DNA sequence: ACCCGGGATAA
DNA sequence: CTGGATGTTTATCCCGGGT
RNA sequence: UCCACCAAAGUUAUCGCUUUGGUCAAUUAAUGCAGGUAAGCAACAUCCAG
């Protein structure tokens, strides 16, 4: 039978038993810095060998074997046995300690006690080959296409061409041809040339472009072949062959002052990321056992951290055919629950047949993918007096992503900022061996602060980050009591109040107690504060009472509690994937309510594709959704859709100038020209009112979905795309 | 009108009795929910709901029963219900009122006015007045703080309806 | 003498 | 913030140390 | 370097338009939906590219 895995996400609150939960911290935290010193301490090595020795192996270094012993070599155990290591453990233990020495000074870093790390090491360089494989499959090909047209200096040929012409006054008919036959043709059989490996003719490439070509080509043997006389199709098929050869492209990108692109996997982020937590490590690192732990005992030692009987572990899946394998990831607050089904042993509306597209009749419904609308939908039985429109906004979805990002910059103290800059300053990217290790003694030089900020969800915290700060409650219109930005509670009954703004000012400091008293009761307040921060701040509200007055005792208190502003960066991460499949389906909803059950969705072909001034949109992912829920989904063309008046066909323009809609650029632009809004020119459109003259006027959508309904209509009658949207 | 009342323990000791009489027939949801919940026959009520905010010469709060820091609450037709009518002033003292939180909030939470509140017309709904035990009021008031805070403990013990 | 951590390799 | 490629483990053997 | 949603008028199917009536969980919470409690379902991590 196939097989297949799904995961159910929780959280380590819920079913991580308190006794536990500090060793799984401990853990992460450990964990973390060895992943990614692992990833900076390989490539590293790299850029060591490599810049010393052009004739080293680096191409058959590329193998989950030399990364676990990377990762091993930064953890301090007893070694055992000797002569049992194999020949390439020891060639790869051997190249890691030539420079192990050197990179320990240089990124200040110590070894850490870590048994039984062999698992750890095995999931996190599985994962780092993934990473490698991956990075190069996906944009080899993409950036040697682009240096080859550097060397053949495109663009430099098509400016000097067009300038030229430009003087004898050619037609766009001449120069779109004369370019063509001499600058994008001569290329072409260029890179068709070197995709064998061969060299191109002599003359179309000056001295030097022919010497780096040779200089890439030294990379691989002299009598290797590309498989299939394909570079592009062997790298896929054979990746394993190219990596210094990706490398030497990236310098040579480098040296043509191209964006630097990372061609090594690095590990950036310093808030904790998730890691794989087996049976064996549970068994070690966590429940701290001494002995063996058969697959028998697997289930019995996992029920005594976690409760087995919830629902999330219990068996999934039609049949119940899917188990919970005691595998799961965890980042310290998230926690992923794999189930698995087997053992661990090792079409276009236009091109529809008949029999589908004559039964659709009634249930089509005309999606417009907009950029700031994420969709605009419009059901086939609309009217001017029936509108049966549904407009989802971008808003909607990245109300949570975008108040997140405004609270983490607000919030950000003014040391973790400017270490942020300082450590910006540094291409991580680029493959030179100065900047590189630049980077390393920069990103060492903060890596302390900058995890105890980000890791200040479990990691002990003992540097206060607002120092000299004074904090006081606030009350909004909906009664919710806000510590500087702290959610206390919402306060039911604030309404009834007298006259404000009594003459006695202390009694404002009575009005502190109170709602200290709202707050420390909270559940997620109170479990954050410690028993001797509690205790003093209870000392410090009795002291109040006795002398509210006294604005000392506040000072104290606001400065103990502190330690609450800080966010909890991985329970805002989790949050956001839970408001997107909320708000999937809350769309999911507004769709089956709003049109009706079985209504059949069409969707324009254009793919969103990103741009400057412009953040993503939903038209890949979009599409994978809604099929999974079921809905019928069919594409149709855009062409020239919204540039006819749906009334008479006639043709539309833009008219009304507003404000610059961006209102950062507003300082830049005082107004521009309307985006969603048109007019028809035809005066014979409208039934136009007297002594004024007007024309009809449409939204952009609303012209692109009735004239989606006007091509449905005529596909439904003679399956023919009418003349003027050809 | 349908009559409340409530026996009121201050430090652990008894203090007295006060009775509200109810104006069911002008103001019936706030009615019917006051009185379900001081009858306690659906599991809860304002047995053990204090005082949490008291103003001498103001007013008088609460009925928070469910985290008594005057954050709580509830009512039988939910979280919250619509309001009704203002058919009824904050023109005599000891008139019994609900406490919200704006339009459409109200809840458990109530208040006892103690003097004449004209600007408080129009936005809490008036639904009862004090008719026995205005005394046990005053002393009440007597131990409240301008800031609101009680100088003693003071909770419900018991309720019901007469 | 006789057994316990801890590492290492392997399918 | 969105899109794309690849995973998602458990036995068996040997020794310095301890007793 | 900014913006929740429903509907009415300007209005003609009228804009990142103006005025109105209404909606609410705010959150640094919770694994989510779902059915009125139990039932049934729900792919996660890493890296790279913009
Ligand atoms: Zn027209």
């Amino acid at each position: 039978p196939s097989k297949r895995v799904i995961t159910i996400k929780t959280t380590i609150k819920g079913i991580w038993k308190y006794d536990y939960r500090q060793p799984l911290y401990d853990l992460v935290h450990t964990t973390n810095l060895l992943v990614t010193h692992t990833y900076a301490f390989t490539k590293y090595i790299f850029l060591k060998e490599l810049a010393t020795d052009e004739n080293f192996a680096f191409n058959e270094l590329i193998t989950k074997d030399f990364f676990v012993e990377v990762f091993l070599s930064l953890v301090s155990a007893k070694a055992g046995n000797s002569e049992r290591l194999k020949d390439t453990t020891k060639r790869y233990r051997s190249l890691i300690g030539k420079h192990k020495d050197a990179y320990f000074e240089d990124a200040k870093y110590t070894p850490i006690s870590l048994a039984y790390a062999q698992q750890i090491a095995l999931y996190e360089c599985a994962k780092v080959q993934t990473a490698y494989f991956n990075n190069m499959k996906a944009h080899f090909g993409n950036r040697l296409r682009a240096l080859i047209n550097k060397l053949f200096k495109k663009k430099e040929k098509v400016e000097s061409l067009t300038k030229e012409m430009e003087a004898n006054n050619f037609s766009i008919k001449e120069i779109k041809q004369a370019i063509r036959k001499n600058v994008y043709q001569p290329c072409n059989q260029v890179k068709l040339a070197i995709t064998k490996k061969n060299m191109p003719e002599s003359g179309l490439l000056d001295d030097k472009s022919v010497t780096q070509l040779n200089e890439f080509f030294s990379m691989y043997a002299v009598d290797y072949t590309f498989q299939k006389e394909s570079i592009f199709y062997d790298v896929v098929a054979n990746p394993e062959k190219h990596f210094k050869a990706f490398y030497k492209l990236a310098q040579l990108s480098e040296a043509y002052e191209v964006k630097p692109f990372a061609c090594f996997p690095l590990r950036r982020t310093f808030i904790p990321c998730y890691m794989t937590v087996d049976s064996k490590i549970l068994n070690y690192h966590i429940l701290k056992n001494k002995k063996v732990l058969k697959m028998d005992e697997k289930f019995n030692a996992w029920g005594r951290v976690v409760n087995l009987e919830r629902k999330a572990f219990k068996s999934q899946g039609c049949k119940k055919t899917l188990h919970f394998q005691g595998t799961l990831e965890t980042d310290g607050v998230g926690v992923s629950i794999l189930k698995q089904n087997t053992d661990t042993n090792r079409k276009y509306i236009e091109k529809l047949e008949d029999a589908e597209l004559k039964q659709t009749l009634g249930k089509c419904v005309l999606m417009d993918p907009g950029r700031r609308d994420l969709l605009y939908c419009m059901k086939e039985t609309s009217r001017a007096d029936k509108k049966e429109i549904m407009i989802f906004t971008k808003n909607d979805r990245s109300k949570c992503s975008r108040h997140f990002r405004r609270l983490r910059k607000l919030l950000q103290p003014s040391q973790i900022r400017e270490a942020e800059t300082y450590l910006s300053g540094f291409a991580t990217k680029s493959v030179n061996m100065e900047k590189f290790v630049e980077y390393i003694q920069a990103r060492a030089s903060v890596k302390d602060i900058l995890y105890e900020y980000y890791g200040n969800e479990t990691a002990k915290s003992i540097t206060e980050f607002y120092p000299e700060s004074q904090f006081d409650f606030k009350v909004d219109q909906k009664c919710n009591l806000y510590y500087e930005n702290l959610f206390v509670a919402k306060i039911r009954g604030f309404y009834p109040q007298p006259e404000h703004e009594p003459n006695d000012i202390t009694l404002k400091s009575h009005m502190y107690h109170t709602y200290l008293q709202i707050m420390l009761n909270q559940k997620h307040i109170s479990e954050r504060l410690n028993s001797e921060k509690r205790r003093k701040i209870e000392d410090l509200a009795k002291a109040i009472l006795e002398q509210p007055h006294e604005s000392g005792h506040k000072t104290t208190i606001s400065s103990l509690l502190g330690k609450l502003r800080l966010l909890p960066f991985r329970k805002m991460k989790f949050s956001t994937k839970l408001f997107s499949d909320n708000n999937d389906r809350k769309l999911v909803k507004n769709i089956k309510k709003k049109f009706g059950a079985d209504a059949v969705l069409v969707l324009g072909n254009w793919s969103a594709p990103n741009t400057k001034y412009q953040d993503p949109t939903r038209n890949k992912g979009l599409r994978r959704m809604l099929k999974k829920n079921g809905f019928p989904l069919y594409l149709i063309d855009e062409f020239r859709t919204s540039s006819f008046c749906p009334k008479c066909e006639s043709d539309l323009e833009k008219f009304k100038v507003i404000p610059n809609p961006r209102p950062h650029n507003q300082e830049k632009q005082p107004k521009v020209l309307c985006h969603g809004l048109l007019r028809c020119k035809n005066m014979s459109c409208l039934e136009q009112q007297t002594s004024e003259g007007n024309q009809r006027l449409w939204n952009r959508d609303q012209a692109a979905v009735l004239n989606f309904r006007k091509i449905l209509n005529c596909l439904r009658e003679t399956k023919q795309r009418p003349p003027l949207f050809s | 009108m349908s009559q409340v009342y409530f026996d009121v323990e201050a430090d652990g000791q008894p203090i007295g009795r006060v009775v509200f009489k109810l104006y069911n027939d002008i103001v019936p949801k706030t009615a019917e929910n006051f009185r379900a919940l001081c009858t306690g026959e659906k599991g809860f009520g304002y047995a053990g709901s204090p005082f949490h905010r008291v103003i001498p010469d103001f007013m008088l709060q609460g009925g928070d029963f469910t985290a008594g820091n005057g954050t709580g609450g509830k009512s039988i037709y939910g979280g919250k219900f619509p309001d009704e009518n203002f058919k009824k002033h904050h023109d005599r003292p000891g008139l019994l009122s609900m406490a919200n939180a704006g339009p459409n909030t109200n809840g458990s939470q109530f208040f006892i006015t103690t003097v004449p509140c004209p600007w408080l017309d129009g936005k809490h709904v008036v639904f009862g007045e004090v008719v026995d035990g205005y005394d046990i009021v005053k002393k009440v008031e007597s131990l409240g703080s301008p800031s609101g805070a009680t100088k003693a403990r003071i909770v419900v013990a018991k309720s019901g309806e007469l």
